[PDB]
């Protein structure tokens, strides 16, 4: 999820 | 750790971790283009800002992602529409980028949504909304729009308590305290009506950047 | 304009339509026959609905063509919460009737309903650990109305009822013991669960348009296709 | 306009 990487 | 700060505690906390105000880079699919690439590039940013936002770091991986699922257009479109104020009749979407009605007719239906966003700023500007009180109600719906699919209802309960006391140093009184909280409260009732409308009509020119079509897909 | 905080209180509860039953059939299993349940009392309320917004202090000052628009924005909203409240002492399950209460298992009968089901469900959650009092039903009930078609002279008169019922749902709290801050925050609480109730009537647009097409009375098919 | 009919009757 790009969401995930983002968020860490 | 957030529900130790103090009111003014809070809204410094979020204006210093307001995002920037991005630029942009005629047609239906040029200006459609224009906006969803303004659109990937400032969620970027929103990521960056919910994590500055008090509490929000306290929550789990999954809930953090679930909330921004859910929020991110209304998110966008309080900003967008914070920005036109100082332009009746006009959207800001960027500084280079300033559109009215007519130019929200080059898209299918965009002018409808268009209207309303329109209609909200106006609204916004009628009361006129300060940036203190812009920040707690965009937080409100980062926190809110999500949290049924204890400690955000604490939260909430603390911007809540900021809200009112912005409002105390204003000058109002106890009784203009209760009616503009609630004046704000409920225009957050249409600011999720525009994005569920701007959801569908984005699913439909779907059927765009990889990150679009994983916040999209999350609603579908 | 001039009504006192009991006074609006009273012609609220007094203007509250009755509980329609469901001509539901025990001994009848379907997904079309539990859809034509949902729809047929959901047709039978509007009337009564109807009837109900024309006593709301301040809708009767406005022009016809204000009051359907306002009633073809929030009907389902004012159906759902309208459902939500009568199921409050119902944990799991949803009282569409006195004779017709479901789960969210029954819900799966119907292709995506489960999705509107559980957000009703965790409404209905909200409201009982909150213990939602009929007095604030009705006022949040009633602004719904009044706010769901407003932005979308008569606009202020709107605004100016809306800010009695404010001062209403305050004096209320008020009136139950609880401090200024508990007050702001309660009514705060409310109104953001509005915003959710306005996120299931959207959804719930959606697939009530898409049965549509599927293939519903008359006057549903009017505030559908508004 | 069934919604106009009910609401003026
Ligand atoms: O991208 S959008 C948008 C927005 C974009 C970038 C931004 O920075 C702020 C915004 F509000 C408001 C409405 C949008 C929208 C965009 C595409 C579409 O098909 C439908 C829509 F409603
Ligand atoms: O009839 S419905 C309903 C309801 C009906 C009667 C009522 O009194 C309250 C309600 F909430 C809530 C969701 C309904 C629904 C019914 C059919 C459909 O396709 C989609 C829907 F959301």
């Amino acid at each position: 999820k790009i969401l995930h990487r983002l968020l860490q | 750790l957030a529900l130790s700060l103090t009111a003014d505690q809070m809204v410094s906390a979020l204006l210093d971790a307001e995002p920037p105000i991005l630029y942009s880079e005629f047609s239906e699919a040029s200006m459609m283009g224009l906006l969803t690439n303004l659109a990937d590039r400032e969620l970027v940013h929103m990521i960056n800002w919910a994590k500055r936002v008090p509490g929000f770091v306290d929550l789990t991986l999954h809930d953090q992602v679930h909330l921004l699922e859910c929020a991110w257009l209304e998110i966008l479109m309080i900003g967008l529409v914070w920005r036109s104020m100082e332009h009746p009749g006009k959207l800001l979407f960027a500084p280079n980028l300033l559109l009215d009605r007519n130019q929200g007719k080059c898209v299918e239906g965009m002018v409808e949504i268009f209207d309303m966003l329109l209609a909200t700023s106006s609204r916004f500007r009628m009361m006129n909304l300060q940036g203190e009180e812009f920040v707690c109600l965009k937080s409100i719906i980062l926190l809110n729009s999500g949290v049924y699919t204890d400690h955000i209802h604490r939260v909430l309960d603390k911007i809540t308590d900021t809200l009112i006391h912005l409002m105390a140093k204003a000058g109002l009184t106890l009784q203009q305290q209760h009616q503009r909280l609630a004046q704000l409260l409920l225009i957050l009732s249409h600011i999720r009506h525009m994005s569920n409308k701007g959801m569908e009509h984005l699913y439909s020119m779907k059927c765009l950047s990889d990150l679009l079509l994983e916040m999209l897909d999350a609603h579908r």
